[PDB]
């Protein structure tokens, strides 16, 4: 496991 | 206008005595924190920024603000730990589970994804988040007839964040957490996007992960089923974290591991133990390991529906971890099969590729060979075949890898092959 655990917003 | 701002231009608007500068170096800060392209969380941070950001949170009166100021504090949240603990430090968890509420559904969804950071940085954080009540709104927020009148990035966002509040191990999350949660899980994986499909099926993983009273709450939901069917998705997105999610039930109690068998699982595992993903491959392997550790009727359904000759084509031919968990299969088997399913293995070809592993540098692989060895030599001796076998071994070379183990320097593999040796050869 697994996909990420945070995100970053780039976008709207 | 609020393009390429500095820091302290930044601070300069935020310090002003006016909502609309403030506003206006909110935006710049955003705009400078999404720009990865490594964005400059620990100059905003440093700047004293978060705390600034966390009130703009509050400022109801001025929706875009919040939004600006819960998009920045989103970016910081996404770092390190250290760097989601300063937003956390800054009271950011309260006031994004406030904005959870907002009639501005871009607002929300910010704040749903602020908290996806937050919880996605572990145990701790995510616990802190459900102790400040983030899953009743998240809930809420799909609390809807259906989830497709809701916006696209919208629902996967939601999906996220509520995988990331089933998320993470030491400890699970809280029992009841989990509980409130899985209904609107089980709903997820009923969605057709495969993205909120993705992210339900790591959520339901992630839930199954754990002991067997966990792993019962999810099977209890009646899951099984709609894993498998996502099992059998083209998607590597799905098929990833479905196989992931049906590993660890089958890690379970044989009667978990048997409401998979139920589902239909083992008709899917020719593709996924040939699978061109490596990945999908191990695991498939690893789930097999799981479930010839099972009873001898569950190891009657993997003969059934044709699986050893896929475990031998494993054994035979992978990646060396997926091999690994292809012996580890094996010696299940070998160790709970009926001297009936043990000979059936023989006539499969286990022998050469099992002896051909034997030339692996991998001490724990070796002594599950070797293991998987006597099972079969024990079984070939309730029905006085041990010289047949014994030459089969011999023919494939096996017997001088036999040998050449008991110059192995380590206790299980030259007691295990001295006594083969002595015992058979």
């Amino acid at each position: 496991d697994g996909p990420t655990a945070k995100k970053l917003k780039t976008e709207q | 206008g609020t393009v390429n701002w500095s820091v302290e231009d930044i601070v300069k608007g935020i310090n002003s005595n006016n909502l609309e500068s403030q506003l206006q170096a909110t935006q710049a800060a955003r705009k400078l924190l999404s720009r990865e392209k490594q964005p400059p969380i620990d100059n905003i941070i440093r700047a004293g920024l978060i705390p600034k950001f966390v009130s703009f949170l509050g400022k109801t009166d001025c929706s875009p603000i919040q939004f600006e100021s819960a998009w920045a504090l989103t970016n910081i949240a996404s770092g390190t730990s250290e760097q989601t603990k300063a937003v956390v430090d800054g009271g950011a968890i309260p006031a994004f589970i406030s904005l959870l509420a907002s009639p501005h559904a871009h607002i929300s969804e910010q704040a749903v994804w602020a908290l996806g950071n937050i919880a996605g940085d572990g145990s701790a954080f995510r616990d802190l988040v459900i102790k400040h009540g983030a899953i009743d709104p998240l809930l809420a927020l799909l609390a809807v007839p259906d989830l497709s009148t809701l916006a696209c990035g919208y629902l996967r966002n939601l999906t996220w964040t509520l995988s990331n509040l089933c998320r993470n191990k030491n400890p699970a999350p809280p029992l009841d957490a989990v509980e409130q949660i899985l209904p609107t899980l089980v709903r997820l994986l009923h969605h057709n996007d495969p993205e909120v499909l993705a992210d339900s099926c790591w959520a339901i993983s992630y839930l199954t992960d754990g002991p067997n009273e966990r792993i019962e709450m999810v099977v209890k939901k009646g899951v099984v089923p709609q894993l498998v069917k996502l099992l059998g998705a083209t998607e590597l997105p799905i098929v990833t974290p479905a196989l992931r999610a049906i590993g660890n039930i089958v890690t379970g109690t044989d009667e978990q591991t048997q409401k998979v068998i139920d589902a239909g699982a083992l008709a899917v595992f020719p593709s996924l133990l040939t699978n061109p993903k490596t990945n999908i491959q191990k695991e498939a392997t690893w789930t097999m390991s799981n479930i010839t550790a099972g009873r001898q009727d569950q190891i009657q359904q993997v003969v059934n529906h044709g699986l050893v000759p896929f475990l031998v084509g494993v054994l035979s031919k992978a990646d060396f971890k997926t091999q690994k968990e292809a012996a580890w299969a094996i010696t299940n088997y070998t160790s709970g099969g009926t001297v009936e399913q043990i000979v059936y293995l023989v006539h499969c070809g286990i022998i050469e590729p099992l002896m051909n592993l034997l030339s692996a540098k991998d001490t724990k692989i070796i002594q599950v060979i070797l293991d998987a060895i006597s099972n079969i030599f024990q079984a070939a001796e309730k029905l006085g075949e041990t010289e047949k076998l014994s030459i089969m071994i011999e023919e494939c070379g096996g017997l001088d890898k036999i040998e050449a183990l008991q110059r192995h320097e380590n206790e299980s593999v030259y007691k295990a092959s001295l006594n083969l040796i002595e015992k058979y050869f």
